[PDB]
């Protein structure tokens, strides 16, 4: 009559956060 | 002149700051009582009557067993009663508690002592702080604490020496839940931090110290070691000073990247101290095998982003550019590209010196390695794992809920490290 | 700073109590005459977590001690450690549950509570940095459980945020000492599940196996059942009356142990446990006393473990020892009996190490497990219960003190989901 | 390091282990009570193979008492060095298989074979590397050869990687001392053959006359037998304990004696044996030695080993020698005896020297023959097995416990095979 | 300087290790210890602490009893604890086990060590392994450990000590396998290998010392004097120095034929001393008996193909000149046709040493003999013989397969060793 | 009703493998 407290987890996208590719442009 | 103060909180914070007050009170001939039987450590202690000099040490728990322990013990005489800071209940593992039911309590009491301790100091130069991950205070409250300091000084430099968990090893459940919480509250507000793993100082005490029953004792010993030979350089003088600030600007590439691996050498028994000779050169070669490293992950999974090495008592500049010349040349090792230069080298007059009745030997030279290195990605790729696993069916979440954590803050503390893993894969691509 | 309240209800409950403090003053150091008479600083260091300090270096140790009949109360009072309870602790009515829940826990409770909570009152008043409260008691008794129920319930509406552990005495599987024991019995777990923070299953047939098997004992009796569960009660409270290398405190065991507020019921065990002869033919090591916990044999319930899965353990040493030798044998152990943890929580164990021994031992052990195992139990009961309730049978001794079927059919359904829950934990669904 | 657990079933099995535990004990320098007394720390730096140090300086050998009735071993307990084996190692059952297969393989044996199973994995994890497993028993017995057999191939099913090693009294060929042994010897080859590395046949028929003609001995008991026995134990095993110029262990005898899977049946003797007023007139040399191993009366065994060809040979010396004279006492055997060797295997002898000298006298030598001529023991067997089986005389006791007359069908063809492939490895085709 | 490796793995190899450095030390004056009661020997001993020599030598066995043996004996003291590798089961006299199954478990350990002390030296020119054919750790792992050196290093010299099984005397029923699969493995990664016959030096020792008894330190005193003469060219300064390459330089012709034969003069027992005058034209001569060489198979039945001489102590050039044309006339013994200069000479100033209790008296002259020749053929063939004697019927067949080796592996070796053969008889044939 | 695994075993051609004879036209 209970059902286990499940939840569909998942971490769909994410993006790296420091910028080290903003210069690689550079002459 | 430069003063540094230290805070140490939770069980493991205050055990590992007993070992270092001994360490440097018998490296600067101090007697337990703060009396010298017979002066750059005005670093550390502060003079104070005739004669006696106390420590700047802030000691704080929730609990009070730990800090009563240290009140009759052997340095009773030694710190002020009033930087022994204890609670009553502890956050029972619970980062929730010791962050917002329990730590709220004693967080301005704690910041009073240290604003109080701090104006002395004319020439303040950071804050060392001692803590573990998995604990509920140490996590908890070491994450209120620094928001609190780096929202009231900002400038001032801030580091820590945290216990990472181990990767098989642990004595918790809610372990990765906490783990996880003060990493993701703890990353915009530091500028360095060590971590180390019992179970990697497990391995050493049983390979090189040839020691069957490593209590906590010898490894507090051993971190106590590595604090004092990262402060050495302030503590005394020698051919080429490193004082805090040049380590977060050596070894911290981006703001997001601030976990670098500390490691020691030569870490020998006495008896095969005779058969070895402890050489700059041998002594740099250890201070780089995977099986010498202080936490449980493999250098040769990663790449280096930046390296510091810091030598203490008889060593020649040459041999030190020799070595890492030869450590250089070595494919055994790997760098980043974009790092050409990935040296910081100091050198220090003062040798080590042997705790009477400890384990490690008498040696006249000392190197303590730390090193930014993508290797530890993996480790955090673990932790998450763990968490998913434990989050995927809302396990132990009530007890964290019910201390007023609301659940999507877990959500967003593994949205942050899936980031931060993000950012190291990204940083270990050369172009 | 930490103190606990104890707490003794019924037959069961006073035996245990009374030997619980026999133990406790023995470590302590303190005479039947409630006199310090120790030899070391450490037991007066933390005295306060069980007893008051009065005028004159007199102890009194803080329990109440509560009953419907005053004959197991008297026996106490008459025999050996009975100066050192303070008279005003002893509260007794003058009829008696006669196994009967309902007269337990609707007619004599509503007349004796009034006077007990009065008394834990006072003592909490007196308290500086409450810990938390302690019960023992039995299920399948009168007033036992239907105090036990009603005590537990008055107090969790009184001070919620504190801890409640229970040392209760589930029904043997084989043998019972009481024909209405399944009724009692259900009753009493659809108010624990509901109000209780942890609770420690006890099987007096378990412990007969124990004795006969390991302590090779011809002739046991309830006293030495008695020590062994007093054994087990002063294992898991050490850490709070000396310094060790690692603590935990009652609220750490029930964050670490409780995954769901559902599931509270724990198997525990002890070690090590050796006769009088065979002591000299093994060794006083860290192996063996992890040995003896994950031992089917040696659990204190008539459940086996290996018929479920773990959800968490906790392991309390006490002595001097090593850590990594600690944490090399809890590796050890998950690693070989990897079929015995549940998948979703990696790290099933809690450890915790204290450096003083027990009085005369140079090591010991205290094993604490939450396994699926555990719904066994409670099946078999639920199937008694209804064996029994089909038929009404005894259902009239109950119904004349104010109780219906209503109430027998919701504690039965309670009974039922949380069997279903037991079950459905050990899904792996990954 | 590299230790040994051993294992006693039945009333022969109990009687040799006794007497060999004696004899060890008395080796290594421990006393009854288990203390040591030694006076060389050569007796302490190996005790580990066969011992187990508990606290306060004592030593529980590593040993297993199987039995399914409790005479034997209450004879054992009672007597001397009664106190130095653990009792939790003692299993008892209350039936016993009264000469009967059946009886102990699948209906005693089944209910203890389940805590003897648990009593060997306690003792092996409690190790640090185990090299192997050692069983004593005979096979004309009900327990010994039923138990052996269960617990022999229960364990090559639990660690199919270590070593199995037998000491099995066979069947004497003149003299029996059962009825229905032929049935019980045939039903534990047919498992023997399968799952067993390596099994020394011992009769107590040669034994007898080993102890009337050399030892000059009027009345021989089952003392001096057990003795003899316990001697070539310890002669075997001593590479293990003691350091010696040219040492071989237990892995190293069954890869240099066991050339097919199939042939594993070796026979033992025992250098010097001699008479108290014989021990005067004769010089204890190297060639004494060999000359008296390589010896047809002196064989432990009662096969003639010239009516076969040997397949390879083991020579353990003990004591300080010299290995030229060692080697040139094997060239001198290998040259005069060359009608008695195998063609199709050049170098048939292996040899080991172990320094400290035995307990005894100066030097010492264990010899181990794999023959083909103990293929006629079998065959003599097949003849009485089937001389009984025709008329199907006592098959009733044996069908009466669940077996069938496949089972002794399928035993006989098997060891009829086993007894065609012995005989005719003696073709040397080249 | 010039630097060298001593490796002992297996029984034989440590007990061969033991009296070899027992001489080495007691030729340099150097206590047991590892202290000088009072300097050409770092090719042997490392420097370190006060005055204090570390061999550098590595122990390898999978049993640890022998190596037990040497950690509580009189030279406990002398070696560092590291480099004595003990594992837990010996492989039993089987080639797979110590090749493939056991073998793995410590070749990396076996191997970090290897480089550890080899980075310690500035010009190693090679190592040295002594080791058993017939045993299944010695035979296996020293093949293993071979094709590990040999991917390693490659230019480095790899010189050996084996034990050759003798043609009438042996020990152990499976000799012909671990043999044939060693010699197979092995034949293409070492650069030279000397052999010793236990049952020629039994016959030595019974026919010159008068010994009657020759446990097992006797032999392995002799086995210690020639590696001393052997590498007393690079220990001690001579009038004419020869390195370790040189020899491979003058004695193997080809790739896969480096199987020379070592023998030594004078060996005479005290009470013969004092009745002959020895000289060196005496000495060079009784080089040449086949009673006095050390494998069992005699030189006249083949030819030679080159042959190097190293002389100590009281030497004077044109006796040795003389001695050497000497034997170039006598045609007794034979040499190929394409080989018109088949001499290499070594000399060098320091005599022999004399081992207190041993059984050698004392000269003042030595010579090393060292001689590769088609009359070891006749060994192999004979070899190769029991190996098919056992192979046809496949005895004893199942114990290698069962430990991973597949059965066609056995094909191979076979095969090459008949190839071998055939190259012998190729080269002694003249033209 | 068991025999025996005899193999024939021979060793029919084997070629030397150093290179002697390479140059022995050699004027
Ligand atoms: C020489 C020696 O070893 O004496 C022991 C002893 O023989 C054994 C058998 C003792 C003994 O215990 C029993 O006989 C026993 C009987 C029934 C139920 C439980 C125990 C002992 O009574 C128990 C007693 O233990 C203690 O004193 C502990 O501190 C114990 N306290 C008490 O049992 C106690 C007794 C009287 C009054 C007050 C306390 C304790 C254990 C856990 C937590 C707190 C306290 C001691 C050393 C022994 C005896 C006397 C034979 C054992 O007791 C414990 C739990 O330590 C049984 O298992 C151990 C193993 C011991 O070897
Ligand atoms: C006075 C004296 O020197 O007599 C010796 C002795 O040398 C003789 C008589 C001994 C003696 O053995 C017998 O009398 C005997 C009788 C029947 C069957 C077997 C033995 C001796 O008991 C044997 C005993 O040997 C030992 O030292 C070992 O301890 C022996 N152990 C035991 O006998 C023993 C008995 C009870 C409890 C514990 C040990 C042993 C032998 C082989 C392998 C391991 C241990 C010694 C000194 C002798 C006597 C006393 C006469 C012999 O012992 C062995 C088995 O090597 C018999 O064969 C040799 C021949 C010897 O001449
Ligand atoms: N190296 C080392 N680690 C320690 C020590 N003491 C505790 N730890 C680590 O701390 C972890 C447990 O958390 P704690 O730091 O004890 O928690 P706490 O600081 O007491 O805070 P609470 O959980 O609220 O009591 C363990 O996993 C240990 O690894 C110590 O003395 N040395
Ligand atoms: N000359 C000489 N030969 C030895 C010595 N020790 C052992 N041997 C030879 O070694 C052979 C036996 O093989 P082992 O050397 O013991 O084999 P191992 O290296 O120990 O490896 P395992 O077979 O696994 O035990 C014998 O035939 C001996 O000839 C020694 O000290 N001197
Ligand atoms: N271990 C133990 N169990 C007891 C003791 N006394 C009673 N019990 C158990 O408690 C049950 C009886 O409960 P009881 O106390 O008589 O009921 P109450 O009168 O309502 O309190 C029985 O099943 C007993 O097994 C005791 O001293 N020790
Ligand atoms: N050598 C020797 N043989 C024995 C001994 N005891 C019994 N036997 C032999 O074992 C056989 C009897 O087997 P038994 O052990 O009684 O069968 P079980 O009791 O059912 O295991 C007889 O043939 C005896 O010859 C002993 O002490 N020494
Ligand atoms: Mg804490
Ligand atoms: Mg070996």
């Amino acid at each position: 009559k209970v059902q286990i407290i499940n939840k569909k987890l998942d971490l769909s996208n994410v993006q790296s956060k420091c910028g080290s590719k903003d210069n690689i442009k550079h002459v | 002149m430069r003063e540094c103060i230290s805070i140490h909180v939770g069980q493991a914070g205050v055990q590992i700051g007993n070992a270092c007050w001994e360490l440097y009170c018998l490296e600067h001939g101090i007697q337990p009582d703060g009396q010298m039987p017979s002066d750059s450590f005005n670093t550390f202690f502060s003079e104070t009557g005739a004669g006696k000099h106390v420590p700047r040490a802030v000691f704080v728990d929730l609990e009070p067993t730990v800090i009563d322990e240290v009140r009759t013990g052997t340095y009773r005489q030694l710190f002020h009663p009033e930087q022994l800071i204890t609670g009553k209940e502890d956050a029972a593992n619970n980062y929730a508690r010791g962050h917002y039911t329990i730590g709220k309590e004693i967080i301005d009491l704690v910041l009073d002592r240290i604003r109080k301790l701090a104006d002395q100091c004319t020439g303040l130069q950071g804050f060392l702080v001692f803590h573990s991950f998995g604990g509920g205070t140490g996590s908890g409250f070491t994450s209120l604490l620094m928001e609190r300091l780096s929202v009231d000084y900002g400038k001032k430099s801030k580091l820590e020496f945290s216990i990472y968990p181990a990767p098989q090893v642990s004595t918790a459940v809610v372990e990765p839940y906490n783990s996880i919480l003060t990493t993701h509250t703890t990353l915009e507000h530091s500028d360095c931090a060590f971590m180390v793993d019992n179970e990697a100082i497990y391995d050493i005490c049983r390979r090189n110290l040839d020691i069957e029953r490593p209590t906590y004792t010898n490894l507090n010993r051993l971190i106590s070691q590595i604090v004092s030979s990262i402060t050495a350089s302030l503590r005394f003088d020698g051919a080429l000073n490193v004082d805090l600030t040049e380590f977060q600007t050596n070894l911290v590439p981006y703001p997001r990247i601030h976990f670098p691996l500390a490691t020691y050498a030569p870490v020998i028994s006495a008896e095969k101290a005779y058969h070895e000779q402890l050489s700059v050169a041998e002594i740099t070669n250890a201070c780089f095998e995977p099986a010498n490293q202080m936490v449980k992950c493999d250098p040769r999974h990663g790449k280096y982003m930046a390296c510091c090495l810091l030598y203490r008592g008889d060593v020649v500049p040459k041999d030190v550019n020799a070595a890492i010349a030869t450590i250089k040349t070595k494919r055994s090792i790997q760098f980043v590209d974009w790092c050409p230069t990935g040296f910081k080298v100091g050198i220090n007059y003062q040798p080590p010196t042997v705790v009477p009745g400890g384990d490690l030997a008498k040696v006249q030279r000392a190197v303590c390695m730390l090193s930014n290195t993508t290797a530890i990605a993996e480790a955090w790729a673990r932790l998450d794992h763990k968490f998913d696993l434990m989050y995927a069916k809302r396990a132990f979440v009530h007890w964290y809920v019910g201390e007023g954590m609301e659940e999507g803050e877990f959500s967003e503390a593994r949205e942050d490290m899936a980031a931060l893993e993000k950012d190291y894969e990204e940083v270990g691509v050369d172009s | 700073m930490r103190e606990i309240v104890h707490i003794q209800a019924g037959q069961c409950g006073n035996q245990i109590g009374a030997k619980f403090w026999e133990v406790i003053s023995d470590e302590h150091g303190i005479d039947p005459t409630g006199s310090y008479h120790g030899d070391s600083d450490l037991q007066l260091e933390r005295i306060n977590v069980y007893y008051n300090e009065a005028a004159g270096n007199k102890y009194v140790p803080r329990a109440i001690l509560v009953d419907l009949e005053p004959g197991t109360m008297d026996s106490v009072r008459s025999g050996p450690f009975g100066q050192i309870f303070r008279p005003d602790n002893f509260v007794f009515g003058q009829s008696g549950a006669g196994n009967n829940w309902a007269k337990g826990h609707y007619t004599e409770g509503a007349e004796l509570v009034d006077s007990v909570l009065d008394v834990v009152r006072k003592e909490s008043e007196s308290c500086d940095c409450l810990q938390g409260f302690q019960l023992t008691h039995s299920l399948g008794g009168g007033t036992g459980s239907g105090m036990g129920t009603l005590l537990i319930s008055k107090i969790r509406e009184e001070y919620p945020d504190r801890i409640m552990n229970t040392f209760s005495v589930v029904p043997s599987p084989k043998v019972s000492d009481t024909v209405v024991e399944p009724y009692n019995a259900t009753l009493s777990v659809h108010q624990l599940v509901e109000n209780t923070d942890e609770t420690y299953c006890i099987d007096n047939e378990a412990l007969y196996d124990i004795c006969f098997r390991t302590l090779k004992l011809t002739t046991p009796t309830y006293g030495d059942l008695n020590h062994l569960v007093s054994a087990t009660m002063s294992g898991v409270t050490t850490c709070l009356r000396f310094p060790g290398q690692l603590n935990a405190d009652l609220r750490k065991l029930a964050v670490n142990m409780v995954p769901f507020p559902r599931l509270h019921f724990f198997m525990p065990g002890f070690a090590p446990l050796t006769s009088r002869g065979s002591q000299q033919y093994r060794a006083l090591t860290v192996p063996e006393l992890t040995q003896q916990m994950f031992d089917a044999k040696n659990m204190m319930a008539a459940c086996d473990p290996r018929h479920g899965r773990y959800l968490t353990v906790a392991a309390v040493f006490r002595g001097r020892m090593s850590m990594k030798e600690v944490d090399e044998q809890m590796l050890n152990v998950q690693n070989k009996n990897s079929s015995y943890f549940v998948e979703w929580i990696p790290n099933n164990v809690k450890t915790a190490v204290c450096d003083i021994p027990p009085r005369g031992l140079k090591m010991s052990a205290t094993f604490i497990g939450n396994s699926t195992a555990i719904q066994e139990l409670f099946k078999r009961i639920s199937e008694q219960f209804t064996a029994m309730f089909r038929r009404k049978a005894f259902l009239h001794w109950y119904t004349g003190e104010g109780m219906d079927e209503m109430e027998f059919t919701e504690a039965e359904s309670n009974m039922n989901d949380l069997v279903s829950e037991y079950q459905q934990y050990q899904d792996a669904t990954a």
